[PDB]
């Protein structure tokens, strides 16, 4: 149930509601106030999918999916098998986000941590809100959100592009996979670099971050630290999620044509609108 | 056909490579303890790896990973509850005790060294050719605690050399004496330096080290771990 | 309460040559210039860099290759500057046609260029897989760099050398273009049924995703923990402190279990790795194998 170093750290203290009623562990799980919370909205989400399984018939995973109401909703309920499962299990789904982002936050305060794990967290609940919530309500229908099944949502995500020509073309897109592959090229980097350190070539002993720096300044010229790479998954990751979440809360609402054509506005400029000859003369 | 054997291959693939990280990472507080210090019963389904051994850069050693665990050090802290699964109080003071978030391991006692041998981390003034470069030099500010109270005054930024940045900031007190605070949890404002961590009376508290050129793994654990204890239990006098 | 992204205050000594080890340094350049910019984030110090041959090959066919996409480009804008500007992410440099099938005999203007670009491309690239072991070698540092970069050429490799060859044409190779790259990325998806019915491509994007998760994670923990020195993740695996013990114990209070400063950089090396491996068999396997991934997806072979 321990870690051979745990229990020094395993104190009374740190939580943000509730007092010391439910500061305790199960196993290795701390339980907040906000890990009843998440238990609370999680069970009931799950229950209401099984049951909307039911509804819709199958007990198959790669089947099962949950659509929201339909665009002839707008923005008000709908009975439960057309959508109405889907709105609770929506708020059931952000119960348990934010509540697994309070619980850790309780757990920041325990270990006499900083806030960053949570913080980050907060970008993606920030992403899904952004497909569930703030798009479809400046659209005008929860229709307009992604449905809740492995395949399913897929389907959703090629139907939601298209809609647009070659989704490629939307600029905010561009920049967002721009961070997510450099985000993974860091990561690989990050940690090639630190075990090659750690596990030099055989029988040598332990390089040091003067060697990681060493490499990098060899290799390309520049190195950007230890600290420096942790600030920078960091700042790439949630940079990543930044642009994606901004490239979707545009789409349908501020741009709602081809994305291709967009370029149209750099490629018309009065200064060379007109010159002969290229790909646009 | 070949892209259904390719795909369930991978998938075995992935398993067993599951199963090395899974492994790789129990190299550390491994096996599980009960509350008292004891081998726990179930251990979850992965076996410890086949141990590994790092060797250390300066005549330092070995670290041999899986082995014998144990803080090197006493744990005041007592059971609240009768069974598995609750906090373990303070038994007296938890910032003096180190325990809770004011927590130090018992790291090696000697000092973290670069490439060269060399301390890695000296006080500006033993370091050749380092000066501060950008943003505000703090030397000279005084120190301000959560009470809002002066505390001392900073004398010194103590620096990475090989790494080129702030480390502590060697802060005196009334004493004459002086204490690191770790740079990472101070604010640099204008006209002085804020430190939220701790209220004034606290900053005797502060770890001591042994030489004022030097310091050592283990103290930087017990004074790091000293001043994130305060977020908590300073916060009555806050 | 401050939070470790921006540093406060910026320290310089005397520039960092840096360990020399089995380096040869009659290779390295001087320091280059320090940026106080730069080092409000990171480090601060520009350079030096090593060159040697190996170097010098690389950085000479990477700049082949460009110049040899450039002047097309430039060509393909009639000689005009304004142009030039104007259409930069319409000028594409196109492969041959499917009708010279492997042959290098393809008129020079529709696709001859693109064989000369693509071969300065190649040793471009494998010269600088090679400077990446090397450089390694010479500091007497294990070879995961070389190993992990490997992966990224796996599939840049299928993308543009490998798949053309299976395919019997280069007409199958990408393009060099900004805005024809991305066509040629959403046709080849259509033309095999939707990506999204390959279960490879479906792996390769819960890497990328789980990258971005485990980058912030990390990231995020090791800020979290750097009041306690947490990124000086070396000699935490030496010597384990309150920062790695704290970060290990965040995690397992929250989801159940927990990695070793080291065996988190493992975690790292194989998520990011995972996703162009996994991408390579993707593609790889495309109109080699699979025509069509809905089709191929119906009787699960
Ligand atoms: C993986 C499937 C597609 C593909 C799909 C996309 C999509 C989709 C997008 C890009 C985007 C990019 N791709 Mg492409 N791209 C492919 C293969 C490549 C190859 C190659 C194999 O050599 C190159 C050099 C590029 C280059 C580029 C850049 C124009 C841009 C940012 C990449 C990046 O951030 O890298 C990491 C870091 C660097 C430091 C290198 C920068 C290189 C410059 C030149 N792509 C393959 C063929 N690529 C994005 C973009 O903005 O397009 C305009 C974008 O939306
Ligand atoms: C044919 C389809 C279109 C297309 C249409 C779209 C559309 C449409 C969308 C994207 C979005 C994305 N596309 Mg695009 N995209 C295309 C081509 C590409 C290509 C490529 C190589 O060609 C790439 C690399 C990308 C990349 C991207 C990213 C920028 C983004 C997806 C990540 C994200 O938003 O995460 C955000 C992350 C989340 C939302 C995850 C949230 C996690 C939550 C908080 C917690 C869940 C916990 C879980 C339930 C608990 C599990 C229990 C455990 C088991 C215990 N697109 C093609 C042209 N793309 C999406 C986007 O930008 O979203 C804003 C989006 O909507
Ligand atoms: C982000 C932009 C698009 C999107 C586009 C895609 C595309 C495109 C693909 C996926 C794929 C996946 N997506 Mg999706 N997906 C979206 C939003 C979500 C959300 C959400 C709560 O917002 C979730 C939970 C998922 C979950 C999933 C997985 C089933 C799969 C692997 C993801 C992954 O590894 O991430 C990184 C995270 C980790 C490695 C952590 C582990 C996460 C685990 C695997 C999540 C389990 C989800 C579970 C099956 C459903 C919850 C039910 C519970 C009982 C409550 N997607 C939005 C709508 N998603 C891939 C797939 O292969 O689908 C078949 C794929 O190609
Ligand atoms: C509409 C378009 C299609 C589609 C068609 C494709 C195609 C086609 C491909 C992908 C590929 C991928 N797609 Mg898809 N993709 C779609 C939708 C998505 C969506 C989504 C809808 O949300 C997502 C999240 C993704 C995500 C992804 C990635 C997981 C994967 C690329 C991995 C990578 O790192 O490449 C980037 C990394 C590289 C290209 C490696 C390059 C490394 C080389 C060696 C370095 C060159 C540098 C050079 C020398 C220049 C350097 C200059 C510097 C400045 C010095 N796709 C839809 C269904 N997708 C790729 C894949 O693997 O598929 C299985 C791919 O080929
Ligand atoms: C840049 C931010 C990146 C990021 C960061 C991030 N994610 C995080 C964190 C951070 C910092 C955590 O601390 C937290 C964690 O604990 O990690 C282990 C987490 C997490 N990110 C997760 C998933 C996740 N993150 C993703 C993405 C990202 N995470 C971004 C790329 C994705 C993607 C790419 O799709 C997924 C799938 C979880 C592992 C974990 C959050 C666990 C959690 O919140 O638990 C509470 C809830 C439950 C246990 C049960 C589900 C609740 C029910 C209401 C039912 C289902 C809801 C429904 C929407 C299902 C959808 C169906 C699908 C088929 C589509
Ligand atoms: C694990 C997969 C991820 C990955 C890994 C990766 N890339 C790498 C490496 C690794 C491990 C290196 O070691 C090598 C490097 O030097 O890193 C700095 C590299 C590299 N990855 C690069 C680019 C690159 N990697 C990409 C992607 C990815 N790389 C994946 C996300 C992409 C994308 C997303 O499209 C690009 C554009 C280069 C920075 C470098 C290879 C340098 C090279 O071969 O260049 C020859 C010289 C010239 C072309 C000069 C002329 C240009 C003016
Ligand atoms: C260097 O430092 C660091 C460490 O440490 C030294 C670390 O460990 C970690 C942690 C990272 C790893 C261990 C590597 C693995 C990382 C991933 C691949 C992330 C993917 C995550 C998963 C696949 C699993 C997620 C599981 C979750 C969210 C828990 C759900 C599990 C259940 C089945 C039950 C949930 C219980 C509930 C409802 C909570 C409430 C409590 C009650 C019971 C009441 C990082 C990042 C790190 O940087
Ligand atoms: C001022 O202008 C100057 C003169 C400096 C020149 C400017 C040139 C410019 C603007 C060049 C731009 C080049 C671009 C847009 C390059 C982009 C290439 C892209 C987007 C993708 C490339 C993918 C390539 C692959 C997958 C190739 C693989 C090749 C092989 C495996 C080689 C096999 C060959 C035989
Ligand atoms: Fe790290």
């Amino acid at each position: 149930a321990l870690l051979s170093f745990e229990r020094k750290y395993r104190v009374p203290g740190g939580t943000l509601v509730g007092g010391n009623l439910f500061d305790f562990w199960v196993g290795p799980f701390y339980v907040g106030f906000f890990g009843v919370a998440t238990f609370f909205f999680a069970a009931l989400g799950i229950i209401l999918i099984a049951w909307s399984a039911v509804l819709q018939g199958t007990w198959n995973p790669q089947l099962i999916s949950v659509y929201p109401p339909a665009l002839e909703y707008g923005l008000g309920g709908a009975p439960l098998a057309k959508g109405g499962l889907w709105q609770i299990i929506t708020i059931c789904a952000t119960g348990a986000f934010v509540s697994w982002a309070l619980r850790e936050v309780e757990i920041c305060r325990k270990l006499g941590i900083g806030y960053h794990i949570p913080f980050a967290f907060a970008f993606a609940i920030l992403a899904y809100l952004t497909l569930v919530l703030f798009r479809p309500v400046m659209m005008g229908a929860w229709g307009y959100a992604f449905p809740y099944g492995i395949w399913t949502h897929l389907d959703w995500v090629s139907n939601t592009g298209y809609t647009y020509g070659n989704f490629h073309y939307n600029p905010a897109h561009m920049i967002a996979i721009s961070f997510f592959f450099t985000n993974a090229l860091a990561l690989a980097l990050h940690g090639a670099l630190v075990l090659s350190a750690a596990n030099p070539e055989k029988g040598k002993e332990m390089r040091t971050p003067d060697h990681e720096d060493t490499f990098f300044r060899d290799l390309v010229g520049y190195s950007i630290g230890t600290l420096g790479i942790h600030r920078l998954g960091l700042l790439l990751s949630l940079s990543a999620v930044f642009f994606s979440a901004l490239c979707m809360i545009i789409t349908g609402t501020i741009w709602f044509d081809q994305w291709v054509d967009w370029w149209q506005w750099w490629v018309k400029l009065p200064w060379w609108a007109n010159i002969p000859g290229g790909i646009n003369g | 056909d070949l892209a259904s054997l390719a795909i369930y291959s991978f998938w075995i693939f992935l398993a067993g490579l599951i199963y090395y990280l899974q492994t790789e990472n129990m190299r550390e507080g491994y096996p599980l303890e009960n509350e008292d210090g004891t081998p726990a019963a179930n251990q979850g389904p992965f076996p410890l790896p086949k141990p590994k051994t790092f060797i250390l850069p300066h005549g330092r050693g070995t670290l041999t990973v899986p082995g014998p665990e144990s803080e090197d050090r006493p744990i005041a802290l007592a059971r609240t509850a009768v069974s598995e699964g609750f906090p373990h109080a303070p038994t007296g003071d938890p910032m003096k005790d180190g325990v809770g978030p004011a927590s130090w391991v018992a790291r090696r006692d000697l000092p973290e060294l670069d490439g060269h041998g060399h301390n890695k981390i000296k006080p500006m003034k033993a370091a050749a050719g380092f000066h501060v470069s950008a943003g505000k030099n703090p030397i000279g500010l005084p120190v301000r605690g959560c009470d809002l109270e002066i505390a001392g005054k900073v004398v010194d930024i103590w620096v990475d050399i090989p790494e080129q940045m702030a480390r502590f900031l060697e802060v005196e007190l009334k004493d004459g004496s002086t204490r690191l605070l770790p740079m990472q949890m101070v604010k640099v404002q204008s006209n002085r330096v804020h430190v939220n961590a701790l209220s004034s009376d606290l900053f005797a508290g502060i770890p001591t080290i042994k030489s004022p050129t030097e310091v050592t793994l283990l103290e930087e654990d017990k004074i790091c771990g000293y001043v994130a204890g305060g977020l908590m239990y300073a916060a009555p006098k806050r | 309460e401050y939070q470790n992204i921006f540093s406060q205050v910026q320290v310089r000594g005397p520039a960092d040559l840096g360990m020399t080890e089995d380096v040869n340094l009659a290779n390295r350049s001087g320091v280059g210039p320090f940026s106080t910019l730069l080092g409000w984030f990171g480090n601060a110090q520009l350079g030096p860099i090593y060159l040697g041959s190996l170097g010098v090959l690389s950085l000479f066919s990477g700049l082949m290759w460009f110049f040899t996409i450039g002047i097309w480009f430039w060509y393909q804008a009639g000689w005009n500057p304004a142009v030039f500007l104007r259409d930069l992410f319409f000028f594409s440099l196109e492969p041959p046609a499917p009708e010279y099938g492997l042959s290098f005999a393809a008129p020079l203007k529709e696709g001859g260029l693109w064989l000369i670009a693509s071969f300065f491309m190649f040793v471009a690239v494998w010269s600088w897989w090679g400077r990446t072991y090397l450089r390694a070698q010479a500091l007497g540092m294990g070879k995961h760099t070389a190993w992990a970069f490997l992966s990224a050429i796996w599939l840049w490799m299928v993308l543009g050398f490998i798949r053309p060859i299976l395919m019997g044409s280069w007409s199958e190779a990408v393009p060099y273009g900004i805005f024809s790259h991305l066509d040629w990325t959403n046709n080849f998806s259509l033309v095999h049924g939707n990506l999204f019915y390959n279960p490879f491509h479906g792996l390769s994007i819960a890497f990328l995703y789980g990258s971005a998760l485990l980058f912030a994670m990390h990231g995020a923990t090791i800020l979290a923990v750097s009041r306690f020195g947490g990124e000086r993740e070396l000699e935490q695996i030496a010597d384990r402190g309150t920062a790695a013990e704290r970060a290990a114990l965040f995690w397992r209070w929250t989801m159940g279990f927990n990695a070793t400063m080291e065996g988190n950089h493992r975690w790292a090396i194989w998520m990011a790795v995972l996703v162009t491996l996994t991408g390579g068999i993707g593609i790889l396997l495309s109109g080699t194998v699979v025509d069509n991934w809905y089709v191929w997806g119906q009787n699960h072979g």
